């Protein structure tokens, strides 16, 4: 099932200058990139505003505008072969005029397909925000996009087959999900709890992503792990996704035994939904990052801690028990922006044995890990709030609006939670907003093609 | 003599200010860390501080100096 | 010159190649090492002309690069020794000299192009 | 595995009076109710202490008391043929001394035993409050004690074999030592179990008398399809993925209402209760269990209340949890409101006398409410096992008894806590009782 | 009297017996009734003398008892009915008539013994 997908910049764009306030139509022009993986996915890279001054006629249920905005689009695309999508205000008629002719809607599309050998379409904007898309091939209409969505701080999800909203919790809720492809990036202590979750709530679709495998030690954190997978070293991955099929009655999860780190798996989540990430090194995060960026998916990323210190009258003591929950939306703040990784914290930890008995020799680290072992308390409690973050997203429950839980950190130990606010947080320049799989893919040379 | 509650455990100072750096290294914390840090005061709503800000333990209801670690990392 | 065990940025190798350099890409183990060979040094050392290498790090480039690598082994003219140069690292059996020079990583900017220029600027300093 | 459970209660009067201050040995005695089910387990229920001033030859490492207080003790014990426990202050020397006879520790004990046929005991205190004891069979020495406990605001456990700190390997090698039953085995019963289980609780018992369905998919913890289509009981299910998770049979379903001697008698051995039920009924039997078995109890619930605005139709009023920790002789779930008499009353109207009830305007309507969901069963129930690890292994910056009781909403972003010492208690008449009949004082449990 | 299928509680019991009632407990079902045989009652109904019997809820005395039943069903001699009186409630076929009479329920305190005082001074009320 296709989707067209809008950043929230760009659709908040969008409509202000579709519904002005005077009830007459406007155009406006989407430039995308594709991924066509499993599913064809278009992602709104530039948009182009038809300025009404330049429009020969703008009334209630129609347009005319001139064709040089069109050219303009064309010599955006040209290059990189990129998608044209026209959007008009909620009836949708229009017409585009040259210096001496008239062109119709259909004109106009076999001209953006003679200009961009690719595919192309045309939408239609209601004054609510609410979107439809057509698409065209070789110029010509052939069929509707399933899905045209938008993850700001809240969730919308525009289907083709719109006849109320349902509210949280409810078969509606379910019957969204069941639509709906998710990635758990790791499935290991929190990841095989927010895998559960994803699988018990009805995702149509599940990727797990994980390189590692059942061992003793893990038995006392991963949902559905036993004595046998232990004693085999049976992949997480595998193990979680026979569990699914139990537990649903279906083949509805393709289980990625490999790194996130590489062509495989990036390319499979490019396809998802939503990204869950649950991973423990600060270099996956950075990946999945950049693919949620780059494939204008919605992510939650959760991480816990049980930090330690010494006292010293008395030793050793816990710090704190921890979690810490943060929704990326595609072009707002990024994990990179709240410093969820960086190039220091990347680099030290990467380094080889060599390295490390350098390190421990020369006084530059002490080889202590100052944290309690994981719990699965804690694991849960991280969980169980990632996935409802996506729910109250996708279903607005709070009394509160979501933009203010952009991040969330809890202390079990101080006995607090505090939520920081989307608009608190600083933004880079995000060079991998909307470029799909471009090559390198991710930007990241390890992952070039051959 | 002023006491501080430093992550749930008082500890006295000879001083009436100290440095939140040198009050997380008298409770053995690690201050080049990264750390939310909060300073709650009694009927007051808690406030973020800097490592390197002056606190005043004669601040009436002085309550808890608390750090939170930024970098939550575990799957 | 002709080893090429993987690809850095198209920038990189653009920029590798506009300077006319006889540069390697060596896979050793899963370690990914870039090789400049013959790289022309300013007079004042025990020689004119080295391999200079750079250690391309996991994740790079958001991943920073640290630290660059000499084959042979550099001394000043006079024999004085480069300061916090005295580790060295194997590279396929062939000890090249560490250079300890550390600095920022911003991956928006930073990349083999200003690494490169960063050790560059190290040669032309320790001269004396 | 034996236990001797004193209250919080007896045992910080028991420690005041064995260390006054003058660093002198004293003597109190203990009498105590039994429960023999799988393991011994001796209620401490009523305590005599032994005046200073009426002892002889008090010293840092002796005292000599008088005898007329054990006859006190007797005479208490008697009737019901309690087990008497005589505590003394750390080094824990003593005599007991009349007029005609002075009689040593061994004597001391087989007096006891003529003067009442039942095990008998030697306890000694350190001045920080732990516990070992001795217990005597027949008036002679036989085993020690394998547990002593006390659950208070703190949960004490001073193993005969004998601080770490939580979740390392000393919190998981307590855990193989005790036993945890989970009342209601479903939405936040499977997390509970689950979290329970691998954990490492060496016992789990698994108490629900109801089965499987599509319905219950969307929540139950390694249930199944197959499960589900075959209209499994909740507890079988629980305690064969209980096996294979953990390679050991050491799960024990009670497939029956948590109202039955059965079940009552097989709870009544675990170390702690978990209760995760979504009956008022259950949970008064799960009060009274813990009460009259000297067993901590953490009680969870959530509730998703709806309502129906005028122009959005149906919406979510509020997304709620609340946990409550209840240590034998604090405030218990009756105090705290959590049932009443007259939610038992209307939940246990059948169909017809509910609504035909309803219609005369004496009993309310029920509550209308969203499907139940895991994220919120999972978010109450990790923090209710979390409330028995920081009970257990202290790891907040402020006294366990501050979260005497947790409510949350997901809908508010609240989250508040209740301290026992604001809760009103009233007459515990279940407390230590253990078995005494009818059972749970509740005619429908007595043994006819 | 001789039919006992359930225990009260051991002081409701002895409190029916020190009252010399002829008492049963009888299990219909799972329902649980107490069932007073020639309960007698004061002048002023169109029976001297009736069956009273209480319905024993589960979890009894925590859930608490509520209403109680007698058969034949009772009319002043002057036929007036009795107010809140007209529901019936069959046990094992005989039909007992229910007395809507409700009251809070305090379990430290309240058992079959207040439940029948209670009946008994709604009795001696609706003579008039
Ligand atoms: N009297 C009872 N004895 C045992 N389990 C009970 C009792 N009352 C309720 N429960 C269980 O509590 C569970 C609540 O389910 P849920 O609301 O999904 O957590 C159900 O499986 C019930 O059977
Ligand atoms: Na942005
Ligand atoms: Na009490």
């Amino acid at each position: 099932g296709n989707r067209l997908i809008l950043t929230q910049e760009l659709h908040t764009m969008l409509q202000k200058h579709l519904f002005p306030g005077d009830g007459k139509e406007a155009a406006a022009i989407l430039i995308c990139n594709r991924y066509e993986g499993g599913r064809l996915k278009l992602l709104a890279k530039e948009l182009i505003l038809v300025p009404y001054e330049e429009c020969k006629s703008r009334t209630s249920d129609f347009i005319a505008w001139p064709g040089n905005y069109l050219e303009k689009a064309i010599d955006v695309a040209e290059e990189k072969s990129m998608s044209i999508i026209l959007i008009h205000s909620h009836p949708g008629g229009f017409l585009v005029f040259s210096d001496t002719a008239d062109s119709s809607d259909m004109q106009t599309m076999q001209s953006l397909f003679q200009g961009v050998d690719a595919i192309h379409g045309s939408a239609i904007m209601i004054h609510s925000g609410e979107m439809r898309a057509r698409l065209y091939r070789e110029g010509k209409f052939a069929e509707n996009v399933e899905l045209v969505t938008v993850a700001g701080d809240d969730i919308h999800y525009w289907w083709d087959d719109k006849t109320l909203k349902p509210i949280a919790f409810t078969s509606g809720m379910t019957d969204t999900f069941q639509k709906l492809t998710a990635a758990i990036i790791g499935v290991s202590g929190t990841g095989s709890i927010v895998a559960e979750q994803v699988a018990r709530l009805g995702f149509g679709e599940i990727l797990l992503i994980d390189h590692d495998h059942i061992e003793k030690k893990n038995l006392n954190r991963i949902l559905n792990s036993t004595l046998k997978d232990a004693l085999s070293h049976r992949p997480k991955v595998d193990m979680f996704a026979e569990a699914i099929r139990c537990i649903r009655g279906e083949d509805i999860s393709r289980p990625i035994n490999n790194t996130i780190f590489s062509r495989e798996a990036v390319l499979a989540a490019a396809n998802a939904d939503v990204l869950f990430c649950c991973v423990d090194t600060y270099l996956a995060r950075m990946i999945a990052d950049r693919i949620a960026s780059s494939f204008l998916i919605p992510l939650l990323d959760v991480g816990v801690k049980i930090p330690t210190h010494v006292d010293p009258d008395d030793g050793r003591k816990i710090t704190d028990v921890t979690g810490r929950i943060d929704y990326v939306k595609p072009g707002g703040s990024t994990l990179s922006d709240r410093l969820v990784y960086t190039p220091e914290l990347i680099y030290r930890e990467n380094l080889n044995a060599e390295e490390y008995e350098e390190q421990l020799e020369r006084g530059f680290i002490t080889g202590v890990e100052e944290e309690a072992p994981s719990v699965i308390t804690l694991n849960m409690r991280a969980a169980s709030a990632c996935v409802s973050e996506f729910i109250a997203r996708c279903f607005p429950f709070r009394e509160y609006p979501n933009k203010r839980f952009t991040r969330t950190f809890f202390s079990l130990a101080g006995v607090e939670e505090d939520y920081i606010d989307e608009s608190s947080i600083t933004q880079a320049l995000n060079t991998r907003l909307a470029v799909g799989g471009e090559e390198p893919l991710l930007g990241l040379p390890e992952l070039g093609d051959k | 003599t002023w006491k501080l509650n430093i992550q749930g455990k008082e500890f006295t100072f000879d001083t009436p200010t100290v440095v939140i750096r040198d009050a997380v290294i008298r409770a053995g914390l690690n201050p080049n860390q990264a750390w939310h840090i909060f300073l709650k005061v009694e009927g007051q709503p808690k406030v973020e501080k800097n490592i390197d800000d002056v606190i005043d333990l004669r601040t009436p209801g002085i309550e808890k100096l608390r750090l939170t670690p930024k970098d939550v990392n575990n799957g | 010159a002709t080893r090429r065990d993987f690809s850095l940025r198209p920038e990189d190798e653009h920029y590798l190649d506009e300077m006319g350099y006889c540069w390697e890409t060596r896979l050793v183990g899963n370690a990914r090492w870039l090789i400049i060979h013959d790289y022309e040094l300013p007079d004042g050392y025990n020689h004119h002309q080295v391999n200079l290498a750079l250690l391309i790090t996991s994740g790079y480039p958001v991943n920073m690069l640290d630290m660059f690598y000499v084959y042979p082994p550099l001394v000043r003219v006079n024999g004085v020794n480069i300061p916090a140069t005295e580790a060295t690292v194997a590279i396929d059996s062939v000890a090249y000299q560490r250079w300890s020079r550390h600095r920022s990583w911003n991956p928006e900017i930073d990349s083999v192009i200003s690494q490169l220029a960063m050790a560059d600027g190290c040669l032309q300093k320790e001269v004396g």
